[PDB]
């Protein structure tokens, strides 16, 4: 997590992406097969977003707070820059139910061509 | 408008100076009493807090 | 000249951190196998 | 044509409910329906191993 | 032996033998119509027993000499007739100068510069130099420093390497004393109390109550409401000279918040500028200053091409000048400066004890240590070398 | 009507040259009664390279604040005479009677 600094796109081999928090930056080499996804998010240098490492989540917050008032008027929902550090390894040892397993096995997913109607 | 005026003004009673700050702030009474003038009576006055903060005396021998 | 042996220590380390996801992750996402497949349904599935 | 288009409102504490990165379970890792048209037979029966 | 050291701020000329005479003489002329004539030199401005509109006669333009007049005759008080005195060796003057100079401004030295008080070493070295030397003294085990010499008229962003000036990689964002003297003169003149005429007194409040808000915005919105704890209603009693000679914010006890003052004395002030004032040098350009702030220029000092250098650079940050020291300045830089920097290097940022003869402790340290045989430009050399020696030197 | 923008950066930039004037930034009078040049000695032959010409910052990327500049607050107005912003319709006032197409500051 932190304000996205730049995004370099090294047929893509990969993309590098800077984030930023209050306790530093970092640079992340970001498997170039979630670039749609990043492009999905329209994010871009100045937004804070989340990634996921196991999937590639990413998960756009929003613009960050001291780009603020760019235009004096933009909507937009400037959330405030992360304050703890942008490698956020924290274990999760929350359970779920078989039955939620299966609901979550028995449709697809996806809108490939029409698929779109499982929304 | 009168009685609202000396309200406003806190009095109790009447005197030119309210019937004409009523004549001259009511549109149509301004426009039936327009060539009138009146004993005693004033134009609309300015406010001075404008002075405040712009200009005032200095430290210098105060 | 410059030279820091804790940042070299720190770098060691989070390179060695990376790669053990890396091998997580890719073990983790081919542990599942198919419940047909693709040939299967290809097969079973006529024109 | 009728300009009075029903408009609902609530506020986005409604919206967020389900959004918690850090706090939620990776599913990928129990999903079957998924696998039935990208993954092969042979792929995991054979090679992976 | 009486050797000597010598700064020459614009705002103040740190100056005297180098046996601790740290002390600060400010570096201008005074005229006053309480002093219709009299022209008070650097130090006598203390014989002027009410000060108010006092006009500064300054050789400095923007940081750089200018008119060589008032500089002269500071400089014929203190070290020729009364403090200090003119000799050919004893006085081991060194001088300080801007980052950058050019054959006027100090290498042309015919009788001047080069004038009675000669010796072997004559130094005009920069003080960015002399602060790090003396940061490399007390800081052995350091590689490199990045100097930021928040001056008057500039705060300079310069790296070292124990000698080695990175000319390539410096800042002097154009925001400096002067400019914050003057900002805070117009915002106070312009609101309540026009006496934008002295860079005086109201220097007094650009630093007794002056203070870097760690959050502006949460200070500002605390300011917004009448009565609160930051205490924008600062109060400052402006002297008037004839019952105080200096100003001074009253304790939080005597506070009158309707402002009715029943002493006499003209105090009116609610605005935000004694935490906006300090916050232009982070965020510039919101007074109209297209230019970078200096947290902002300690990272595009990223600009250091060996990559291994860096993070030595990032731990040597060292925040000097006579602004550098304004309550909440240091820690305010070192968080501007934590969140952009990589999260894997280093940072470790200094400010002095007294930032501003910093410069002069390092030029005592030079001379009491070395530079007498090595590195000495002489007026017998200038006799024969002319401007090629001094520019040779420095 | 409405000012130019020739007029409003040339404002900007006398405000910016009187935050830098030390003798006396109003009325330099305060009584009338080896001479070096100004600040032109290298002024009118700047030279290249590293100097006080690129030794300048230059733009930065945080975006200005909207301050007002009446009270100094923010302000998420911007008046249409010089484009000074405001905060309150009390500080449009204050501005319009201070400052406008007419006067500065
Ligand atoms: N106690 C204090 N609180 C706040 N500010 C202070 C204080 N003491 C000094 N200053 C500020 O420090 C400045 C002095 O800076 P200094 O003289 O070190 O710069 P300089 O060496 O003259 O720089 P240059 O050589 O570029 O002109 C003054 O403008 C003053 O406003």
């Amino acid at each position: 997590e932190g304000e996205v600094t730049e995004l370099t796109p090294c047929t893509i081999s990969h993309v590098i992406i800077g984030l930023k928090t209050a306790k530093g930056t970092k640079q992340l080499k970001l498997d170039p097969s979630i670039f749609e996804s990043l492009q999905k998010e329209r994010v871009e240098a100045g937004d804070v977003i989340y990634i996921e490492a196991n999937s590639g989540a990413v998960k756009r917050q929003g613009r960050c707070d001291t780009y603020a008032t760019e235009f004096d008027l933009e909507a937009e929902e400037y959330v405030p820059l992360p304050k703890g550090d942008v490698h956020k390894k924290k274990e999760i040892i929350q359970d779920v139910t078989l039955h939620d397993l299966d609901v979550a096995n028995a449709r697809p997913q996806g809108g490939q061509d029409i698929l779109s109607m499982m929304g | 408008l009168a009685g609202n005026a000396a309200r406003d003004n806190k009095k109790t009673r009447i005197i030119p100076r309210h019937l004409q700050l009523a004549i001259r702030n009511d549109e149509e009474l301004n426009k039936l009493l327009g060539r009138v003038t009146i004993a005693q009576g004033g134009v609309l006055p300015n406010i001075q807090a404008v002075l405040l903060p712009k200009k005032t005396e200095s430290h210098h021998k105060a | 000249p410059f030279y820091l042996d804790s940042l070299e220590e720190k770098r060691k380390r989070q390179r060695s951190e990376r790669l053990e996801r890396i091998f997580q992750l890719s073990e983790a996402h081919g542990a599942l196998a198919p419940v047909y497949g693709t040939e299967v349904l290809d097969f079973c599935t006529l024109p | 044509i009728t300009p009075g288009i029903c408009f609902s409102t609530a506020s986005l504490v409604l919206r967020a409910t389900d959004v918690h990165p850090l706090q939620r379970i990776d599913m990928g890792r129990f999903d079957l329906i998924g696998l039935e048209g990208r993954v092969s037979r042979y792929e995991a029966d054979t090679f992976l191993p | 032996m009486t050797t000597l050291v010598l700064d020459n701020g614009a705002y103040n000329a740190k100056i005297g033998y180098s046996h601790e005479n740290v002390s600060v003489i400010p570096n201008c002329q005074f005229r006053s119509k309480t002093a219709r004539l009299k022209t008070f030199t650097a130090n006598q401005i203390d014989e002027i027993k009410d000060p108010s509109g006092l006009f500064y006669i300054l050789p400095f333009q923007k940081g750089y000499l200018v008119n060589w007049d008032v500089q002269r005759q500071v400089w014929d008080y203190l070290f020729g007739k009364e403090m200090y005195q003119v000799d050919f060796l004893d006085t081991n003057i060194i001088i300080t100068e801007p980052y950058f100079n050019f054959t006027s401004i100090q290498e042309s030295m015919n009788e001047i510069l080069f004038e009675e008080y000669q010796f072997q070493a004559v130094l005009r070295v920069n003080a960015g130099a002399l602060s790090a030397h003396r940061y490399f003294r007390d800081n052995p085990s350091e590689l490199c420093c990045i100097i930021v010499d928040s001056g008057y008229s500039f705060t300079h962003i310069v790296p070292y390497c124990r000698s080695k000036k990175k000319k390539e990689a410096i800042i002097r964002i154009n925001v400096g004393g002067k400019l914050l003297t003057n900002h805070l003169k117009e915002i106070i003149s312009y609101r309540q109390l026009h006496v934008m005429d002295e860079t005086h007194v109201i220097n007094q409040v650009k630093e007794d109550v002056c203070y870097v808000s760690q959050d502006f915005y949460r200070d500002m919105d605390i300011a917004k409401l009448k009565g609160e704890e930051n205490t924008v209603m600062i109060d400052y009693v402006l002297p008037d000279f004839s019952t105080i000679k200096k100003g001074f914010c009253k304790p939080r006890e005597e506070m009158v918040l309707s402002g009715k003052y029943k002493s006499g004395e003209q105090i009116l002030r609610l605005a935000n500028e004694r935490f906006a004032v300090p916050e232009i040098l982070f965020n510039p350009s919101d007074i109209g200053i297209q230019e970078m702030g200096i947290p902002e220029a300690i990272v595009y000092s990223i600009q250091n091409l060996p990559e291994e250098m860096q993070p030595h650079f990032f731990k040597n940050i060292v925040l000097t000048g006579g602004n550098s020291l304004f309550p909440g300045f240091r820690d305010r830089v070192y968080s501007e400066v934590r969140c952009l920097t990589p999260t894997d290097y280093d940072v470790s940022v200094v400010l002095p004890e007294n930032p501003i003869t910093y410069a002069w402790e390092g030029g005592k340290l030079i001379s009491e240590n070395d530079d007498f045989e090595d590195m000495v430009v002489t007026r017998e050399d200038y006799e024969e070398n002319g401007h090629s020696v001094c520019e040779e030197k420095f | 009507r409405v000012l130019d923008r020739a007029a409003r950066q040339r404002r900007i930039n006398r405000q910016l040259e009187a935050l830098e004037n030390d003798n006396f930034q109003d009325d330099p009078h305060a009584g009338l009664p080896n001479f070096q040049a100004l600040l032109e000695e290298q002024n009118l032959s700047v030279a290249e390279g590293p100097n006080y010409l690129t030794a300048c910052a230059g733009p930065p990327s945080r975006p200005q604040r909207p301050f007002c500049a009446v009270c100094g607050f923010p302000s998420p107005y911007t008046c249409v005479s010089c484009g000074a912003r405001y905060c309150t319709v009390r500080c449009l006032g204050t501005h319009q009677e201070t400052r406008c197409l007419k006067w500065t500051v």
